């Protein structure tokens, strides 16, 4: 699964 | 980590032709829960930082020409330039932001094929300011030629030189898709002053025989 | 216009440290994470770490964990990357970047211009700048070619503009060559109308940040 802290700038639920 | 593998490593097409770049990720960057692919495409020209083209695998960033498009899902991704323009000569990189560390592909260098253009050949004697300082550099310039292959030879008093020159070629021009080349012959001031004729001789596909450009000291 | 402006190129001895700065402007500094990415010779872009500009938390790549420190100064909206115990693999262009800012309100991606770090025990040397004057031997098709020769500098890079950036068409600034002495040289040339050499002024603006060199050389017949 994706790691949402790989790039904090990415909001995966936008 | 997630290894990003691109293919081909380089490609050349004519102006207006379609260019296709492939990127494979070593693990899926797809998340079924939100149907998204954690992938981006960048463009980079020499001396410049990368510029973002595509994100979420297929969303083109605002302001990017619509001849750029991204497709794919899972591990197999494609960047398409539908009609290659002169300004598109660059390297192109995929990028994943699925997992840490963030990683980039090895790049695909995209090149224009165009018609043969012979170089314009110029020669520059050393400046008096440089001679004041004990050295003499003679510069031979080959401007706006295609293809990239070219041969420069230096002659001093009609004698072929070896070992006293260096040269470099530009990246491909973003407007006319040509190359240019600069070669420098460096002599001591004392050696420069012992000879009369300085010449650079240029061989290139666009020239039916070598062109010699020269001056007298 | 959102932007990131980095400090100038440096040379540092093996085993020493380098600190590169990244000045942010034109956006809300504390909202986003600044990443550091380097690009070494013949190698893939390499992510080093990020800092959240607000609370200052970091994440470092395993490759650099023991040697890198990323900090930020909110009062000057500036981020910093310090790399210690420098080694030959560390010669590279270092970028700061707001990578993939993909929020409900925004979508953008910004990079600094890059900072070249050279790991070497050789001394910084500033270039001489010599004119390449237009002459009967540099005319072609109604144009005249002229230029500047930037000779004998260390480390890379030199940058060259013409007429403070107002002259860009027809410019070629060539990749530097490495001389036997270990010093570099480069040429920058431009083609201009042959008919107006008497009324126009052509000045090459040469910058070599490691040596604090800023030279403006007027090039005349």
């Amino acid at each position: 699964n994706p790691d949402p802290n790989a790039n904090p700038n990415v909001d995966p639920n936008a | 980590d997630i290894v990003m593998t691109q293919s081909p490593d380089s490609l050349a097409v004519s102006l207006g032709e379609r260019a296709t770049i492939n990127c494979k990720s070593s693990q899926s960057v797809f998340y079924s829960s939100n149907n998204k692919n954690y992938l981006a495409w960048y463009q980079q020209k020499p001396g410049q930082p990368p510029n973002l083209l595509i994100y979420w695998a297929s969303t083109r960033q605002s302001g990017v020409p619509d001849r750029f498009s991204g497709s794919g899902s899972g591990t197999d991704f494609t960047l398409t330039i539908s009609s290659l323009q002169a300004e598109d000569v660059a390297s192109y990189y995929c990028h994943q932001y699925y997992s840490s560390p963030l990683t980039f592909g090895g790049g695909t260098k995209v090149e224009i094929k165009r018609t043969v253009a012979a170089p314009s050949v110029f020669i520059f004697p050393p400046s008096d300011e440089q001679l004041k300082s004990g050295t003499a550099s003679v510069v031979c310039l080959l401007n706006n030629f295609y293809p990239r292959e070219a041969k420069v030879q230096w002659k001093v008093d009609n004698a072929l030189q070896s070992g006293n020159s260096q040269e470099s070629v530009t990246e491909q021009d973003s407007k006319d898709s040509t190359y240019s080349l600069s070669s420098t012959l460096t002599l001591s001031k004392a050696d420069y002053e012992k000879h009369k004729v300085y010449a650079c001789e240029v061989t290139h596909q666009g020239l039916s025989s070598p062109v010699t450009k020269s001056f007298n000291r | 216009q959102r932007q990131l402006v980095q400090s100038g190129a440096e040379v540092k001895k093996p085993g020493a440290s380098v600190k590169v700065s990244c000045k942010a402007s034109g956006y809300t500094f504390t909202s986003y994470a600044i990443h550091w990415v380097r690009q070494a010779p013949g190698q893939r872009l390499e992510w080093m770490g990020w800092i959240k500009a607000g609370n200052g938390n970091t994440r470092y790549s395993q490759k650099f964990q023991d040697r890198v420190t990323i900090t930020r100064d909110t009062s000057t909206t500036t981020a910093y990357m310090e790399l210690s115990s420098l080694r030959s693999e560390d010669t590279a262009v270092y970028y700061c970047a707001l990578l993939t800012v993909l929020t409900p309100d925004d979508a953008f991606d910004i990079w600094g211009q890059g900072t070249m770090v050279t790991v070497s025990s050789a001394s910084t040397k500033g270039p001489s700048v010599f004119p390449l004057a237009p002459s009967s031997k540099s005319t072609s098709g109604g144009t005249a070619a002229l230029g500047c020769l930037v000779k004998d500098y260390f480390p890379e890079p030199v940058t060259v503009s013409w007429n403070s950036g107002a002259l860009t068409s027809g410019v070629h600034t060539f990749p530097a060559v490495l001389q036997s002495s270990g010093l570099y040289s480069l040429s920058s040339v431009v083609t201009v109308p042959s008919s107006s050499l008497g009324t126009q002024t052509y000045i090459c603006n040469v910058n070599h940040k490691p040596s604090n060199t800023k030279v403006d050389k007027k090039v005349e017949p």
